[PDB]
């Protein structure tokens, strides 16, 4: 009796597809069916960027056409939607937060367009990053064979559950040397769920600056842990500031899971939807700190001006304008009172927005600054 | 290099 | 090709298995001699079956494997965990001359048929059915109202 | 003069010299090149010739540069006996797929083809691939496109 | 200095 | 592209 | 291309 | 010197 992977593979391989994409160029990659009914297939953004036509070849050879749904080049993840989905097979996702270095891994992709090719490996390491500092990268590292075309392919565990998305390799010559990187499934879970619900990614921030924790800075600041996130400063009006995070704190955990580096922690929440309530483990003055937080963004205000109504149908008074906004480019000093615009009287933001809904090419505002009546122009 | 979050 | 050892004394032969039962996911063990270093063993799995196109005129039904295979592995044996011959390691896909985890082997059932003709006649009696054809894509099955998306289409 | 050209049909021979167009003298060949290149096809005009010091006038009608699909001229055969192929032009997209003169189409894309009318109803469907059940000689074969 | 796939 | 051994 | 069997 | 119709 011989062990083999064919039991797991003949069940999973139909769920992983091969992509053909069409200075015009033609490229190929891989994707994995997430929702069998809706035909949602996730892949790498650098595979389907600047794509005019998107053709998918399933495991059986069936061709389909897909359209763009969402994209996030900062994390290199994109979602397409198969049109006319007929008899598809979704993949089961696992929680990658339970992965351990030493677990066996399985890589499915389309190397050099040769077809769906399967290769084996193990968890080399986790949380590795550094090849592109501006990208949200928390990669899984594996010695599984991965080459050009495996991009957007599937990284599954021994039970065929999706653990990561093969994305990039480290190769001095353009050929695999046993170093491949994959985006953990949990990040793709958070990343894809926004593309289905919002069409783009609602990016949240906590309003803190910082840098990684090395062993030499742990010496000067009398900090126990040799690795984590160092609070350089907290921005005012940030959730972290309102939560009570001060500078000089050291972050050790996220929701209980310890932290590997600042750069890895940065990629985690860079994928969480706005408002995600989380718990952090801090270290200030050698004392363990826990905090609950809620991400934030990075009457009716129109185009960089906060406004509201005044009196009883007496117009839309401008409450405040920040210098340097599209609404401070056309003056609109704080305190303006719009009685009308474009020969129509404005009682409220509703009669205003009903004219904004008309989307005019040019806008003439009949505001009053001081005791005088002036006009302002837009677009 | 200070990173934002 | 087939060669004959002069003065065969105290040799060990290999049992060939039925490669037509192989499945993508089976563990594979490659044996060869990379760079004249000596008998080198590497491990891998069945990446895919039926691979062809490296040389379109050649009769290639390659098995793809991530078992390590470099220059000198040619003619080496590809066996399963029981040591039964499943294929003969042939070529790699290396843009730099060093293995990157793509080896190709000719299934044993093809090797079993090709060796048996060289034993009796010294050459291959090439037979023909007498039909033309080409590959069946998903686009052609729609026009011919055919269900299967892959196979052999009879031109004539 | 080119063969099967309206000018050849009109009686224009080599060594002729064009002096006028519809009465108006011609300034240059490059002018005349631009003139008729803008007239719609079939423009009936009159020209002034000069061959061996003798004025000749000729009337002309512009030319192009049963059914015909993608470089292959065809017509019907018998009474719903298929679409017989009269002849094929070689270096055209038609015969670049192996078509030869004389073939007779019985059907296409698992739909019966009795005449050219049932063919263009298959071209109205615009299939990514077209599978033709022609018969050249005593054989039943298939030919594909696109 | 470093590449992807 | 493709190589031998 | 046309291949033969 | 060569130019159509």
């Amino acid at each position: 009796q011989m062990p083999s992977l064919a039991p797991m593979l003949e069940k999973v391989m139909p769920s992983v597809v091969s992509i053909n994409v069409e200075q015009k160029f033609m490229a190929l990659g891989s994707g994995v069916i997430i929702d069998a009914d809706k035909g949602y297939v996730v892949t790498n953004n650098h595979v389907v960027d600047n794509a005019t036509v998107i053709k998918v070849q399933l495991s059986d050879g069936r061709k389909f056409d897909a359209k763009m749904v969402g994209k996030d080049p900062r994390s290199d993840i994109a979602l397409i939607q198969i049109q006319n989905p007929k008899n598809l097979t979704a993949i089961k996702m696992a929680d990658s937060d339970a992965l351990r270095v030493g677990d066996y891994t399985v890589a499915i992709g389309n190397p050099f367009g040769l077809g769906e090719t399967v290769t084996s490996g193990i968890v080399s390491a986790l949380g590795r990053s550094g090849l592109n500092a501006e990208n949200y990268e928390n990669f899984i590292q594996t010695d599984a064979a991965i080459n050009r075309g495996n991009a957007g392919g599937a990284l599954v565990n021994l039970n065929g559950e999706l653990i990561g998305i093969n994305t990039a390799i480290l190769a001095p010559d353009g050929g695999n040397i046993g170093i491949g990187f994959a985006i953990p499934s949990n990040m793709v879970k958070n990343l894809t769920s926004q593309m289905v619900e919002y069409g783009q990614v609602k990016r949240g921030e906590l309003g803190i600056m910082g840098t990684e924790l090395n062993s030499e800075l742990a010496k000067a600041m009398k900090v126990d842990a040799q690795r984590g996130a160092f609070v350089s400063q907290v921005l005012p009006n940030s959730s972290a500031a309102k939560a009570g995070i001060k500078a000089g704190d050291v972050i050790t955990s996220l929701n209980g899971k310890p932290i590997s580096s600042f750069a890895a922690l940065r990629a985690q929440v860079g994928t969480m939807p706005v408002g995600s309530k989380l718990t952090l483990g801090l270290l200030r003055d050698g004392k363990q700190v826990n905090v609950n937080l809620e991400l934030q963004q990075s009457f009716n205000g129109i185009e960089g001006a906060e406004m509201s109504n005044k009196g009883k149908d007496q117009g839309v008074v401008v409450n405040n304008v920040k210098t340097g906004t599209p609404a401070a480019q056309i003056g609109l000093k704080k305190g303006d009172v719009i009685i009308g615009a474009n020969q129509q009287a404005v009682k409220n933001i509703a009669e205003l927005r009903k004219v904004l809904d008309s989307k005019p090419s040019v806008l003439a505002l009949n505001i009053q600054r001081g005791d005088s009546t002036i006009y302002l122009l837009m677009q | 290099c200070y990173r934002k979050l």
